[PDB]
């Protein structure tokens, strides 16, 4: 689709929060270079807890519309649901 | 001889019937045991009624 | 309500009364793998297979069956990794 | 199978007084003048010797394993 | 056969069902223990 | 199989320090004791003689887990007291009771025997 | 490698395949006899 | 042969038919405790199936009073259609009409 | 801010009981004292047993546990003995730990009553409490126990048979003053032994103002120490764990700071 | 009297005799519930006691004898003619039915330490190993040694130094688990020399051998049965109940110290919740503990046969009060850990507590990457063979519900039976795939540059082998 | 391992060809021998034929070396004298 | 067990 | 055959497609554990160091991972395994090289499962979604998992013998999946009844009640104790309710230090009168109910099962929807904690006491038992005069059934009712009714009382002997205890035949039990398998598999179950 006309939630679901906090934690238990500096936190879980709350996590959610179309929001587009 | 027949404990055809608990202590056999079970092969086996 | 209302409307979806049975779950045209995990199993494998009937892999069991991802919650989407941003922000590691 | 040394609630020592108890109980004392008279006093001590069942005896019937 | 260990005993395992070279501990096979699984009256039948 | 040793309730294991200050950034002047190894018995005393200090304002003992064995005593003095002091002190003053306690109970088995 | 018999209780050395057979009394139900290593058994 | 096939096995038969053989009878008595034992030994077996759950065979009749244990059944899927006797019950052995 | 001064009058004193009234204390102080009876009064118990030969019924373990239950004698000796961990030695040795031998075999017909007296001690202070007897054992014609034992020093809180007391008594308040248990019907219940109401009166009336105070203690022993002994080296058990306690603290203050 | 029958032809010897063997054992079964006499019928059955007096000389699987057995303080009159007084089953013990730490909360029960100490529920496991010396084979022989590595081409790794010269552990040996109680060769037979035969101890038994015994089976060959013996000191898992249909576990094990104490020094043994007698309803236990502390006072074992109506409450309530005791039963309690007295008194009361079958140790499992099975080649089931628990049906659903799906996925995929096949993307059907020759060829087509790799659960690629070999093909096509 | 990985989208169901049979079989003339063993353990044309599948968890079938994990198994056919219905 | 309109 | 294997359930299909046995599962007891948290787990460190959950070796956790290394698998806290970059498994146990030791980036050391690590934690039968809740895990030293008695209720499992299967996810994505999805505190509220699923339960729902009443006054070295099992404690000592003579806190005082944040609340405890809200006192309650909690301080009333248990508008539900699900996890364990240890201090019990009442309340039973069977017989007099005239609708025998069956059960009740007005405010049975920890105000009536009629198959016993329910009776007797009334209560004791009567009540109660399982299983898996696929799409329509749409939004309006409430429209009801 094109990136006008999007029709799906603003809001991050719970799903796309669980999965998008648990790529980016395993990205970064493999050596992925982490954006958001960390205070002493060696847990990758953590770190990508810390990533999503400042918005910073590289990844774009793509929502498959059930007409087949698809609709790419980047993690930072969407609101957190917390 | 046309075969063997599996005999209850301590009923009249068994050994230990009619023995004093004395005598059932020197078969290594417990007085207070009820009898009523049948030993094939090894193991104590109960017509469930 | 939400939960009696689903179940009144899956059983009067299809315009008949679709029973919660073999018979009426089977009928309704889904794919044959699922069907075939729900009672009948190998008298409706051996119909799609006469008939030539092509499973679509849309359902939840059949992607359960054949070890995929699930199309359920958390695999409804797909992530993609953004390079624009990856290249912003200090990359410390 | 055996009386228990140290009954189990407090600890006192019963495994002396077990042939004393049945000593009494021939003298035809009463049971509850027994446990009195070899000094059990809490309800958990005569429990230990008011219940005791002693197996020991019926296992010393049979022969021994070896002789 | 441990690879880096030419003519080495592997040492069996009940655990996981593997054969593991002792001196160096290298899995050597992954679960091929699996359950690893009357003759002599009459023949083939 | 899984049941703990009996000497592991009384017995620091090598590196365990027997207590540990820690200090409470909630409220001003409370420091958090923590004393490993220990139960009930020790922290009941140590708490009730420092209830009787007038310038305790806080004192309280738990044990954070019964299968554990951790000590954990939060005192709060009034300022111009420490809490350390105040630890030290009613330890101080329990030892004092119990030595008294000694001396009045050798004299009452003495009087008690032959008297 | 010495047996202890169950009838009469007299124990009879065996050699590897040989027969179970108590000398003296006949019985074939014998018992190994309590091995010499010594275990510690704490009283709790 | 015969009889101690029947007996071990628990199929009431021979061993080539086992089609009209019935399962369940000669189980191997339990020693946990001698009232298990005595248990064991003093057990009736209603014929009815388990898997079946119409609860009419085994709903406790007016008729076992004093002939059947009324508390003493097992809980589960065969409740009712294992018995005990009662104390006193005692089972007649049989005689000759003439 | 000081420590209350305590009093102590001892009401009986026989060879298996001690009672007294600890007066002008915490409660705290009194149920910690109440405590250490219990379990931290040291007293010289079997806890290794090598067993050579056991033709009785009962099985070596049971054997094991019944003999680790007889009280010993520790009175003086408890003292002077070091823990097994302390002492340097490997294993036992005359300083950490007492030997007990059994050799009992029974030939005649009539039963062996395998007793406390059947054990030896090497060192006269620590016997069985024999100066009835308490029955290890009862052995048939033929059947034999043979083994070996050292006792070690311990206290309650490892095992209940370092355990010195029988049963400790412990009560407050006799007539509920301060109501600490709220009787639901005052009158059905029993007065107390030590109670000083009148039998019409069933409750005192309530005190505001008091605390508890004067204790009643009601110590009894299995005969492992004196129960004047108990007492004694619970009280200076205490003192000693108080004295621990201090010293570590005083390191991890000076530490700190 | 009032006229209802004159008429009576027959009269009841006593309407006790109405209750089985199992049921007999109740105190008081007309104050309980229906239910709960049901349930504690059998409970009673798997009770640990001395079952038979010759137990030492029988050598059967699976038997518990207890340390003390007690005969009951409060018994039935018709429990002399089931003999339980020879034999009993359980220990009375001092219970006080009180909320103390939230441990005993649900049915569990907290356990006093320092009585478990003192052989408080104290019992023996005895297992028994039977293994035969068969020569039936017309090659093989499955002689009794000691195997040894060097010499046998089929061998463990798990110790073998316990056995004996006749391959068999000699008694007052311990024996930890993956230990080799009997150690079997068979003569392998040289198709152009041995395969280990040995049996291993059930994993975790930690016993001593008790008894080893060789004989001569019906089948004369060679018989040996091991007697491995365990003790077992309650823990804070094992499943004690009463006779009155309560069952439950031990929550924790507290010290003397630290359990309420009554004045008189007396700790509970046993400590159950007050939550569990009301629902239940079964007043029999409160009864039972009432005609118990008379009991024990009096020194004479209580009477409670179901139908007495020479029995009440209140004359049991009576004789109490007599012995200096609360009428009710109740006791002021002190709190083990503060000494204040606790504000609500406590109902302690000695009361028959039995000693169940059912233990922790036997019943804890845990698996991790352990062995497969060969048909499917998924986890094994069972204890016995470390198996997996099973990941049900109805655990699949609540997780479809939560919208786990890559949990799913490695609950039902990756943990269970990974694997990996090769399909030919013209045709669905698979085709053969040599990875080490690196060639890929589908018979069918004749073609080697079209196959995929696909990764589905072993039981699919069974699942699709079988409808394949029904005729069905399930042509799995990527596109 | 050179083939890419892929997911399959969709299954389609079929009468399996009995020339499609023929072909993707193994074993070629079928199998002629009811004994599972010849030469003592295979037997080639017999119902345990070594192409078919990976034998005694060590060897490896002729089709492709499994070693009785990588290897799937494959398929045999069997000529009818006569035709029969499929219940 | 308790009545007609309560439970057994 | 073929059929035959795939067929049957425990088949290729089902039995190892749909489900499988899996690895990285254990299963023991259960016991109870209350000073674990909601979340928390206890599991027994053998099961811990089976367990292993891979870990990739980044710069961050090398040195941590050496050292676990180093331990081995014979140390706790070790590692069973080191995975290479290459895929080799170097399993530690066997001796491996100093130099297969050293660890680099890219590697997967196996370590033991550790305090902390999230599992999934499940009984079977799995009815609901809350069946499987992800638990953190913390090692305590024995052999049961031990989980929070809170817990218990969505579980459904007691502590008798229960036991529980341990799973445990072994990626980070699927333990992200766990930790944000199905934890224990975010799955508090369900969607099936808006209503939160854990309730405060057993002694701290009983002790709770008598914490909170007007009596409970708490001096100053409670209070320090009380404070110090609370979690969430600011460190200031609330100001005592009573300053003068002696500084007295009391109960509600510190329950409100419980309460999270600012939480408004008005619910009713179980005993409120009816009368008392028209009425004057109604805001100045008399009996101390009618909860307010206003900026999260209970200002009045008494906690009861209506406040704190699994209802709708509950205290804990209110700080599911307002604080949250972290700090309403935190107010869960801090009122187990706190009431428990007041507990220690007040106690419970059940005794015999408690069953007996006064001879007046006796003889008041006794009374209308009497007249009750004296209506019986009256009306088995009309009926045998056939002056008894047919209900409409019904037989004879059936009016008659009727007629006597009424008599019965309002002799029963008004027994009942007899007994529960001589229980004390001391009486326990009515401690544990009145909060709704456990019992009913039946269980207390036929305690006391009166057993009840018992009833098989809906009528009473019926005449299984010819004419007569047992040889003792006369033929043709309908009178009340020839057809099962049971007269004594059960501190009583039941006469012979009312036993026997008995025994057949509890036995329909047992097969019921045992039917109803079976029944409700097979209704369960058939639902379940005819709705499995249907999911709210992209679009937010209900659709399957087949894209079909069930419905055009969700439940017609959209939202999820768990975040509605019930509320009034106040614009319907009034008047123009
Ligand atoms: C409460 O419900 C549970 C569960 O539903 C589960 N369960 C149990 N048996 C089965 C079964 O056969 N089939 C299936 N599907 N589930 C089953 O067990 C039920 C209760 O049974 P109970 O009524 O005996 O529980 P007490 O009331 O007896 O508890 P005490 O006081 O002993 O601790
Ligand atoms: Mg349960
Ligand atoms: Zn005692
Ligand atoms: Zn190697
Ligand atoms: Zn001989
Ligand atoms: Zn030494
Ligand atoms: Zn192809
Ligand atoms: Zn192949």
């Amino acid at each position: 689709q094109a990136n006008q006309k999007r029709i799906t939630t603003p809001y991050m679901t719970k799903y796309e929060r669980a999965r998008v906090l648990g790529t980016r934690a395993l990205q970064i238990a493999m050596c992925a270079p982490v954006m958001v500096e960390l205070e002493g936190e060696t847990d990758p879980l953590l770190i990508a807890m810390k990533e999503l709350k400042a918005r910073k996590i590289p990844i774009i959610i793509r929502r498959y519309l059930p007409d087949g179309s698809y609709e790419d929001w980047g993690v930072d587009e969407l609101i957190i649901s917390d | 001889f046309i075969g063997k027949i599996p005999i209850m404990l301590r009923s009249t055809y068994c050994l230990l019937n009619g023995l004093t608990d004395r005598d059932l202590c020197e078969l290594n056999e417990c007085p207070l045991d009820p009898g009523g079970y049948f030993i094939i092969n090894g193991s104590e086996k109960v017509l469930i009624a | 309500y939400r939960h009696l209302a689903l179940l009144c409307d899956t059983m009067t979806c299809r315009g008949h009364l679709m029973a919660i049975t073999r018979h009426g779950v089977n009928r309704q045209d889904t794919g044959p793998l699922m069907k075939c995990s729900f009672e009948e199993t190998v008298d409706v494998l051996m119909e799609a297979a006469a008939h030539g009937e092509s499973d679509p892999m849309k359902g939840v069991s059949e992607n359960i069956m054949l070890g995929q991802l699930a199309p359920a919650g958390t695999g409804c989407f797909d992530l993609l990794l953004d390079a624009e941003k990856c290249k912003y922000g200090m990359e410390i590691p | 199978m055996i009386i228990p040394v140290r009954c189990f609630t407090c600890g006192k020592i019963v495994g002396n007084k077990w042939e004393a108890y049945l000593g009494l109980l021939q003298a035809e004392y009463t049971e509850g003048d027994a446990l009195d008279a070899l000094g059990l006093k809490r309800y958990c001590c005569r429990r230990m010797l008011l219940a005791h069942v002693d197996l020991i005896e019926k296992l010393l019937n049979y022969a021994p394993l070896e002789k | 056969t441990c690879p880096n260990h030419p003519d080495a005993i592997l040492v069996e395992d009940y655990r996981a069902g593997d054969m593991i070279c002792p001196e160096c501990g290298l899995v050597v096979g992954d679960r091929v223990i699996d359950v690893g699984s009357n003759p002599l009256l009459s023949d083939g039948d | 199989m899984n049941a703990p040793p009996a000497f592991e309730s009384f017995l620091l294991f090598e590196g365990e320090k027997k207590i540990t200050i820690n200090k409470d950034t909630k409220v001003p002047n409370a420091c958090l004791f923590t004393i490993n190894k220990e139960d009930h018995t020790l922290g009941n005393i140590i708490k009730s003689q420092l209830l009787k200090d007038p310038q305790v304002l806080f004192a309280g003992y738990k044990v954070p887990h019964p299968l554990e064995h951790k000590i954990i005593i939060r005192v709060q003095t009034t300022p111009d007291y420490s809490p350390q002091e105040a630890f030290t002190n009613a330890i101080t003053d329990l030892i004092s009771e119990l030595s008294l306690l000694e001396e009045r109970f050798r004299v009452a088995i003495k009087d008690k025997q032959e008297g | 490698m010495i047996y202890i018999c169950g009838e009469c209780h007299t124990e009879n050395e065996i050699k590897s395949r040989d027969p179970i057979r108590c000398r003296e009394c006949g019985y074939r139900i014998m018992y190994k006899k309590r091995t010499k290593r010594l275990v510690v058994f704490d009283a709790r | 042969d015969g009889l101690k096939y029947s007996l071990a096995t628990g199929n009431w038969g021979d061993q080539k038919k086992a089609h009209q053989a019935r399962a369940g009878v000669s189980q191997v008595l339990n020693r946990l405790t001698f009232a298990s034992t005595l248990s064991h030994l003093r057990r009736l077996n209603s014929p009815i199936g388990r898997d079946g759950k119409l609860a009419k065979p085994r709903q406790l009749h007016n008729t076992l009073w004093g002939m059947v244990c009324p508390a003493e059944t097992p809980e589960g899927h065969a409740v009712g259609l294992v018995k005990n006797l009662a104390l006193m019950a005692y089972i007649s052995v049989g005689s000759q009409p003439s | 801010p000081y420590a209350n001064q305590p009093t102590v009058r001892i009401t009986e004193l026989t060879d298996e009981n001690v009672k007294f009234i600890i007066e002008n204390t915490d409660l705290a102080v009194a149920n910690s004292i109440r405590r250490v009876f219990i379990a931290e009064v040291p007293i010289i118990a079997i806890d290794w047993v090598q067993i050579d030969a056991n033709s009785s019924v009962l099985h070596d373990e049971f054997i094991a546990h019944r003999l680790g239950l007889i009280p010993l004698t520790s009175d003086d000796i408890v003292d002077k003995l070091q823990y097994s961990r302390d002492c340097t030695c490997e294993e036992f040795c005359p300083e950490c730990s007492v030997e007990f031998t059994l050799d009992v075999r029974c030939n005649e017909d009539q039963t062996r009553h395998v007793t406390s007296r059947d054990l030896i001690s090497n060192s006269p202070r620590v016997i069985p409490v024999t100066s009835d007897d308490i029955l290890i054992v009862k052995l048939r014609k033929g059947q034999e126990l043979r083994l070996r034992a050292y006792a070690k020093k311990g206290f309650g809180k490892e095992h209940a048979k370092w355990n010195p007391t029988a049963g400790v008594a412990f009560e407050y308040d006799p007539d509920n003053a301060l109501r600490h248990t709220v009787y639901p019907k005052p009158e059905e219940w029993p007065k107390s032994e030590y109670s000083e109401l009148d039998e019409d009166e069933s409750q005192a009336p309530y005190d505001p103002n008091g605390k508890p105070e004067r204790f009643y203690y009601n110590v009894e022993s299995c005969g492992s120490l004196r129960p004047e002994t108990i007492v004694l080296s619970a009280l200076s058990g205490l003192k000693k764990k108080l004295s621990d306690l201090q010293t570590q603290l005083s390191h991890e203050i000076q530490s700190d700071v | 009297e009032v006229a209802y029958c004159s008429t009576y032809t027959h009269c009841e010897i006593h309407p006790s005799m109405i209750l089985g063997v199992c049921a007999s054992i109740i105190p008081f079964p007309d104050h309980n519930q229906s239910p709960r006499n049901t349930y504690q019928s059998a409970m009673g059955k798997q009770a640990m006691g001395v079952y038979i007096t010759n137990f030492h000389v029988r050598m059967d699987t699976l038997a518990h004898v207890l340390y003390y057995p007690q005969k009951p303080l409060v018994t039935t009159r018709s429990m002399e003619y089931l003999r339980f007084r020879e034999l009993p089953a359980g220990i009375n013990s001092i219970v006080a039915i009180a909320s103390y730490t939230g441990y005993n909360q649900e049915d569990s029960v907290i356990m006093n330490r320092s009585a478990v100490d003192r052989g408080f529920f104290r019992s023996v496991f005895y297992r028994s190993y039977k293994e035969q010396e068969s020569k039936k084979g017309f090659d093989q022989e499955e002689v009794f040694e000691k195997p040894t590595r060097e010499t046998c081409q089929g061998m463990r790794h798990a110790i073998y130094d316990k056995l004996d010269d006749d391959g068999l552990i000699a008694p007052g040996v311990r024996v930890s688990g993956d230990d080799v109680i009997i150690g079997k060769t068979v003569t392998l037979p040289e198709n152009e020399t041995k395969r280990d035969c040995s049996t291993f101890l059930r994993t975790s038994e930690t016993g001593i051998v008790d008894q080893v015994m060789v004989t001569l089976n019906q089948e004369g060959y060679k018989f040996c049965k091991i007697r491995v013996r365990s003790v077992r000191i309650p823990q804070i898992g094992d499943k004690f109940a009463s006779r009155h249909g309560q069952k439950g576990t031990c929550g924790i094990q507290y010290r003397q110290e630290d359990m309420p104490f009554t004045c008189e020094g007396i700790t509970p043994d046993i400590i159950i919740n007050p939550h569990a007698i009301p629902s239940r309803m079964t007043i029999g236990h409160l009864i039972e503990c009432l005609q118990g502390k008379v009991s024990a006072n009096k020194g004479e074992i209580g009477d409670a046969t179901p139908f007495n109506d020479a029995v009440n409450v209140q004359k049991i309530s009576n004789l109490l009060s007599d012995y200096g005791y609360h009428l009710r039963g109740n006791e002021v309690l002190y709190n083990g850990f503060t000494g204040r007295k606790i504000t609500s008194q406590i109902f302690i009361g000695p009361t028959y507590y039995q000693r169940l079958k059912h233990m922790v140790d036997d019943k804890i499992h845990s698996r991790a990457r352990g062995p497969i099975q060969i048909l499917n080649r998924q986890p094994m089931e069972g204890r016995s063979r470390d198996g997996g628990l099973r990941f049900g049906e109805m655990e699949r659903d609540c997780q479809i519900a939560h919208g786990a799906a890559q949990f799913l996925r490695e609950r039902l995929f990756e943990a269970s039976d990974p694997y990996q096949v090769h399909v030919c993307n013209l045709c669905g059907i698979m085709a053969i795939a040599n990875t080490r020759t690196h060639t890929y060829e589908c018979r069918g087509c004749r073609n080697k540059t079209q196959i995929s790799l696909v990764r589905m659960p072993y039981a699919c690629k069974l699942l699709f082998q079988e409808l394949m070999s029904m005729s069905i093909a399930p042509r799995m096509m990527s596109v | 391992s050179a083939c890419p990985l892929r997911t399959i989208k969709r299954v389609q169901f079929g009468v399996l060809s009995p020339d499609e049979l023929k072909r993707m079989s193994v074993t070629e003339g079928g199998i002629k021998y009811p004994e599972t063993t010849e030469g003592g353990r295979p037997k080639l044309g017999g119902l345990m034929d070594p192409r078919q599948g990976v034998i005694e968890r060590t060897g490896r079938c002729q089709t492709c070396a499994g070693n009785m994990t990588e290897c799937p198994g494959h398929f045999g056919h069997i000529e009818l004298a006569k035709p029969v219905f499929h219940v | 067990i308790w009545g007609i309109g309560c439970n057994p | 055959s073929l059929k035959q294997r795939l067929k049957g359930k425990e088949g290729r299909v089902r039995g190892n497609l749909m489900g499988k046995r899996v690895d990285f599962s254990a299963r023991t007891v259960i016991t109870p554990d209350p000073n674990l948290s909601i979340d928390q787990v206890g599991v027994p460190r053998s099961i811990a160091a089976n367990m292993t959950f891979a870990e990739i070796v980044t710069p961050f956790n090398i040195d941590r991972l050496q050292e676990l290394v180093r331990r081995g698998n014979s140390q706790y806290p070790g590692a069973k395994y080191i995975i290479r970059d290459n895929g080799d498994r170097i399993d530690l146990r066997f001796h491996p090289k100093p130099s297969d030791l050293h660890l680099q980036t890219g590697y997967k050391v196996e370590r033991h499962m550790c305090d902390g690590d999230i599992v999934i934690f499940n009984r079977q039968p799995t009815l609901h979604k809350m069946s499987m809740m992800g638990h953190r895990v913390r090692i305590l030293p024995w052999s049961t998992f031990r989980l929070n008695l809170s817990v218990t209720t969505p579980y459904n499992a007691d502590f008798d013998g229960d036991e529980m299967n341990l799973h445990l996810p072994q990626s980070l994505e699927t333990r992200a999946e766990i930790q944000e999805l199905a934890m224990v505190p975010r799955m508090i509220v369900t969607p099936q009844s808006n209503r939160p699923v854990m309730g405060i339960v057993q002694d701290t729902l009983t002790a709770v009640r008598k914490f909170t009443k007007r009596d409970v006054f708490l001096e100053r070295g409670e209070v320090m104790n009380l404070l110090m099992f609370l979690s969430t404690w600011d460190g200031k000592v609330p100001q005592p309710a009573i300053l003068k003579p002696r500084p007295l806190w009391t109960g509600k005082q510190i329950f409100s230090l419980i309460i999270p944040g600012h939480i408004n609340c008005i619910r009713t405890h179980s005993t409120h009168p009816d009368d008392e809200d028209s009425g004057p006192y109604k805001h100045i309650s008399p009996g101390d109910t009618k909860v307010v909690v206003e900026n999260g301080e209970l200002i009045m009333g008494i906690l009861c099962k209506k406040s704190l248990g699994t209802s709708a508008g509950s205290l804990v539900h209110i700080s599911y929807l307002e604080m949250g699900h972290d700090i309403t996890r935190l107010f869960y364990s801090n009122i187990q904690t706190v009431i428990n240890n007041w507990l220690l201090i007040e106690g419970h019990t059940i005794g015999i006491g408690d069953s007996i009442a006064d001879s007046k309340t006796y003889q008041d039973i006794q009374n209308t038992i009497k007249k009750a069977k004296q209506d019986v017989i009256e009306v088995i007099e009309k009926a045998h005069n056939n002056e008894l005239e047919p209900t409409p609708g019904n037989t004879l025998r059936q009016t008659f059934e009727n007629q006597v069956n009424r008599i019965l059960n309002d002799a029963r009740d008004k027994t009942g009712s007899s007994a529960q007005k001589s229980l004390s405010e001391y009486n326990n049975f009515k401690s544990m009714v009145v909060s709704g920890a456990k019992g009913s105000k039946i269980n207390i009536s036929q305690v006391i009382a009166v057993v009840g009629q018992q009833n098989v198959e809906g009528k009473r016993i019926p005449f299984g002997f010819k004419h007569r329910t047992l040889p003792h009776f006369i033929k043709d007797d309908y009178g009340p205890e020839s057809r099962g009334f049971v007269e004594n209560s059960y501190l009583a004791g039941l006469t012979p035949t009312e036993f026997f009567f008995h025994a057949m009540g509890g036995r329909e109660g047992l097969i019921d039990t045992a039917v109803k399982t079976a029944e409700t299983g097979y209704i369960q898996r058939r639902l379940i398998k005819s709705m499995e696929s249907v999911m709210v799409k992209y679009d937010a329509t209900v659709r399957n598999s087949i894209n079909q749409v069930v419905q055009l939004r969700y439940g017609e309006d959209g939202l999820a179950g768990e975040s509605v409430e019930f509320q009034n429209l106040a614009t319907l009801k009034p008047s123009n």
